[PDB]
């Protein structure tokens, strides 16, 4: 099993949309690799357009939950929640191949119903926007108000620019 | 078909 | 998505 | 369920 | 045409859900009747489950915009925007038949997209919620606090109870 | 127009499903006839499977709102709200053809959402159930408890049985 | 207008499927023609594959409700409720064109829900089965037993077979 | 597999709706278990909303056809046929967890076509209705008319109330 | 099976919507692990947006049915039934990762049919609502009155607020 | 006819979404009235959520084209192309009933195909954006950087705020 | 209707997608105006996105077939076939309102089937491409090579640019 | 397994549409074939019409990421992203069978929404178009300006022409 | 897998429509048999209605690419690209069963969009027309113009007729 | 739309 | 069903 | 695998519709059996309603192509192509069970497009028709004229009747 | 179309 084999080398692949199902797979692969050996680096390759925020945060916390450092490598693209996880790897070990693209933006969602329920959802999506711009500023070195402004709309950038922003540490030339 |  |  |  | 003949007797008839198409027909007949005679009262019969907020508002304002007094008569039912319009009738001329049911509640809507676009819709619906609650408190004699309280969820009431709540003036036996 | 030609003889035909649109149409015919001559009886022919409750009540109330005595004649069938309307006709003027089918039952409906909202809707439907049961009991001379028990489930009957139960006055030959 | 000009001559066409709206159209015409002249005969041309029973009975009872004799003329076909109405024409005036086909059978329907409800619906459809078998019998020199056997399944007949069976009085030529 | 790992312990799980496919799987597991040790007891855990009656009856008749005792344990819920099956457990070994709900009702079904065929379905359904209630009275101790009266309309009850009603023997507190 | 491997270490992942098939799986693993070692703790990681109530309780009960302590760990989110289950963890052993989202609310559902059936369904959903708020009060130390008020509409909490609220014991840093 | 009749009183009703079929009707009635009396004012009642930019401009350009003064009255709402048209009424003749809602934003569109084609569309919608932020600035009295900033996202305003803003001249009261 | 009163003032309104149905109406109107004063000018208002090439050519040829001069006025927009027809207006009498948009481009089409048929169709679309670009060249003064270059992909221009280009004679104010 | 067996000989097949799914599988295979031997050459056979750009770039960078030389062989066709990857094969080892077809073009995509968002997307896609014309020029020895000109529309060519253009190095006869 | 067993006997089956997925499976098998033994003959059994041109061309080329001689046997039918491939088999080793039918034709396809894009696609498909007509004449001995004439429309022929035409070498009796 |  |  | 197991006994099952996919699995099985022993009989059980012509033709030709005698055995039914194949079994070993049905007819198909192509498709099916009839004639001992006319329409027959006609040799008891 |  091509994917299983790479797993034995402590290689985890995160490809495509992020949802509870996909998250549950990555989380499980991370827990395993820790039982397997709690002191060896793990390599999380990320090529994703993003997905469900809570699904995304389950992965993020797990990455910090376990003992092993989790290095992140962007290959295709790391957009939105994908760009978020990329910037969450162990400091000094956040990489990207040249030609990969990074994109960060604000959360998206929907709400229907009574004004009371729409208000509850809006506030909640706003709690998540602040929570994410916050961690994003902590991971990159940017001020919160700066992350909040360049993130208002879809913000695309190359591996090099992403590196200067502080989302990754190195572009594997 | 053919549209301009 | 954007393709080639 | 909201997208980041 | 039967409807057109009742219009000749200055009767309009709402009936059915309220949207732009329906509202514009009502407004037109109101403006028409004003042209034909700005002093003679107008009988607007309402049997509606409600509809688009702004569509109802256009009817509400056209009512107070023309000179003739516009009495309202609820047959069958008047819920949501239907009840709002019933209460907006000329003071002393808001009626209902014995077995009609009246129901008031808070706004319903939808939003999807960026957290920023959602906050904006949520805020706008909240503004509409407060506007109608005040006007509703204003038309019935209830305090803003009581209306906000009773409309949080569907509040159904008979014609008698609607009269005692201040929504209508008399119930024709 | 033939249907219009019959309106001229003070005949109104109620056929098919009852909803707001159909209800409005009947109501307009009742009001118009009243204007024409407020003392001449009206014949309301009824062949209906039933329909929307608030729609039917608008018809019920308008029949008692106007001056003219509204005679009801059941042809084909009068079930549910249809049978309710048939029984609301002017005393001693509620008829039926020899082979008509009459059926009375409890209201039908639906609700979805939060427990809180489902409850309020359940209460509202139980309110109509009791309101209409009391009216059938009154209209037929039958007892409330007897009405309630017989309408628990669909209760069908012949024109002749209908007359016995007290729903109509005379069966024509 | 065609169909209309034929009404001035006192002929009404019952063509196609039978339902409440079609029936309402027919009784309206029958009622109208009577108001006009409670004396002159009425020609009810029928080309129908049948329809809803109650819808049909309403035409039936109305036929014998008005004063003018209602003779029926079968063209193309009269199947099920269609053949029923045909046979209900003024005894002695039920015709049919040479090549038309008549067909009689038992009621069709459906029931869904609790066993208690299916039983009610089942009992009602059977009540209508016997009712139409009897009326059918009386309209011909056949016995309730003979009718109950021949209608258990589609029973197609020709015009002459229709005359001899007793559904029509004569076959024009 | 994990359910297989439990089959070794004579544990069988019955989840979701019941139909031929699901029933078949249960029967086979019952046949297998006794064809593995006709003395050791079988544990039938049930969390089902009911389903096809004949499918349920095949399970029931098998539970009794084999030799080992088939205790029933209700987890989550046991409704309609699910509840029937639960009560059919080895007398003295019918259990339920604390917050499991249990529900009994009369059968549901449908029928389309000629009245003859509807009547045949109505009769078959009423038959299975009587059989069900009958077996229910024998399993709970209730009377036959008590059961019939209680299964008209869905009858919900707590595990505790089901122990009192006699559907189960004990609640594993 | 990366999951079977984790089961090997007494770790069970409950991810996504909770329905009967998802509940049976969790319950099966819960029984399997009690068989292997009735004394070792079990780690139940939860990332669920909620689901079917009876399915959820099914898991609730079993957890308290087997001998081993079942710790709950919230990753990503624990909403509705997910939250309820998160709070049912072994007292003292209920955790949550730093950025998880917890949300509690009242039961959702729907009903359709006769006023009687709607009423019955309405009552049952109220039974569940009360039952669950009650267990919620017990697990958090909050009063029933307070739980009822806070869950009237979707109540979102951060991991820290979930601890403060009593739904969880500790937040892993 | 109710609408034909009111048209006899120089009253034109713009209700609902704007598209070619609706603007065509409005233009037709506008041209008609000028042929009836190129002097008497015209009453354009608007209750619209907006629509096709192009279709809105045809209405707008025709309003100024004809000789008659065209007064606009907002009832219910005037959003997007609806508020844009409302603000185009004859200065001093722009009205709104007291409970209407006015809303302004930047344009919306779609784009598919080759990058070259997407750029053309992107550029053409940006051209329309700048052109309308200018007409709005001109009609309201606000600066071009103010119209730009406020219309980046949906900007809801009550009748009073719309007057304060400059989109309308007076709020007719009961 | 309103359009029929403008057709009295020599005004024609070409709005929306052009096709055989619409061109037949424009044509018929021109022929009709041919019947009436054959020397009076015609005011063809254009607000179109384009349409079927042949349909548009039927309007072009008809404009040049009738004796009356056909003035063209661009309101809203004139794209594709509409820019084409706008440019075909009588010399000096081709206008546009200040804010219109004029856009020209090459034919769009489709073909499926055998290679031979694709080539046949490809040749015809190419022919139509050559014809159109040729007429646009004549009309505006531009050269063949220049039109082919600018019409390769969508070419958008304001009313002023359209004038400078030669498609429009004057811009009204 | 057929593909698993050719993978043993270092043969990787890229067939059909390119999206994240196929991209992550090709990527994995390449990572695998490097841990098996960082020295030996890899044969990547491409039969593809193209696909998602970022997905495609993931393959390109991985090809240059690992140490093994990744030779490319064109069978069937290589269009768009397919042709791009072909041209990215190790210098000197880019091949093609005799009747394969290579086709290059510019990127395709879509944008929907506010002017500002369409604009952001338009700039991103153009940036991607520049990026690939650069690599494509670099690989074939063509001028950045030449590729942009030749790829404005679909540029098809035989294996022969492809080598003369510089996309490949040899055509295995 | 049965096909897998036959593969060990060096037999490959091409059945049904050809597309990239099917084409790639054939290619992979031909490369496997190549690696297993580059001297022995491979047996290609063909029963296909044809398919995607490039997909077929990858098979045709892979056939001559590898060292093993590839015999082709037509069973059932070899139409369009199916017959094409049959004729590409090793000289003297192109077979067919007695009742199999062989059909040849010109390419089929589609084009949609701007005139410029339709032209490009039209030229490309014609190039593939000429290209394959060539290889067909080469393989058949037949001359280009004759092949061109006979493939204008579906050319159906018997196994003998295919032999006489030069598509097949012998008809296995 | 938004209904209330 | 009933969603908790 | 039950089916693979029966394959060891040289038993092949051809059940259900006949198409390329099904024909391929059959041809393959036969090809494999002749490998495992080119002398032992093969048992081909048939229960098919028929299918695609060239598909069954490949099966028929493969049957006489291999060395082993292929005994055909009809169970359930053999129709269209199915009956055809049954009769193609090795002389003396064409069997059928007592209650199987056999039916033969002319071929079915379709054409659409230009008359040139329709003509081409027409007589192609006429060719396959002639071929089939003739092969049936020489398999059953019936004349071409006899077969041709008996298959003009569906010709069903029993097992013993199938023996009389010559389609099979013996009916097992 | 183009809206806004």
């Amino acid at each position: 099993d091509i994917y299983s084999r790479l797993l034995k080398d402590r290689i985890v692949l995160l490809s495509g949309e992020i949802n509870d199902s996909v998250a549950s797979s990555i989380v499980a692969q991370l827990l395993f690799l820790e039982a397997e050996d709690p002191e060896k680096d793990i390599g999380l390759y990320i090529n994703s357009p993003g997905g469900v925020i809570t699904s995304g945060l389950s992965i993020y916390d797990t990455m910090n939950f376990i003992r092993p450092d989790v290095s992140t490598i962007c290959i295709g693209q790391a957009a939105s929640m994908g760009a978020f996880l990329l910037s969450c790897g162990a400091k000094g070990k956040r990489f990207s191949l040249p030609h990969s693209r990074i994109m960060i933006h604000q959360p998206l969602g929907g709400a229907q119903g009574q004004a009371s329920d729409i208000e509850i959802i809006s506030n909640e999506i706003l709690r998540l926007k602040g929570l994410m711009n916050s961690i994003l500023a902590q991971n990159s070195g940017q001020s919160l108000e700066q992350i909040a402004k360049d993130t208002d709309r879809d913000f695309y950038m190359s591996a090099k620019e992403a590196k200067e922003y502080g989302l990754i540490d190195k572009v594997l030339q | 078909g053919f549209t301009q | 998505v954007l393709g080639f | 369920n909201v997208l980041g």
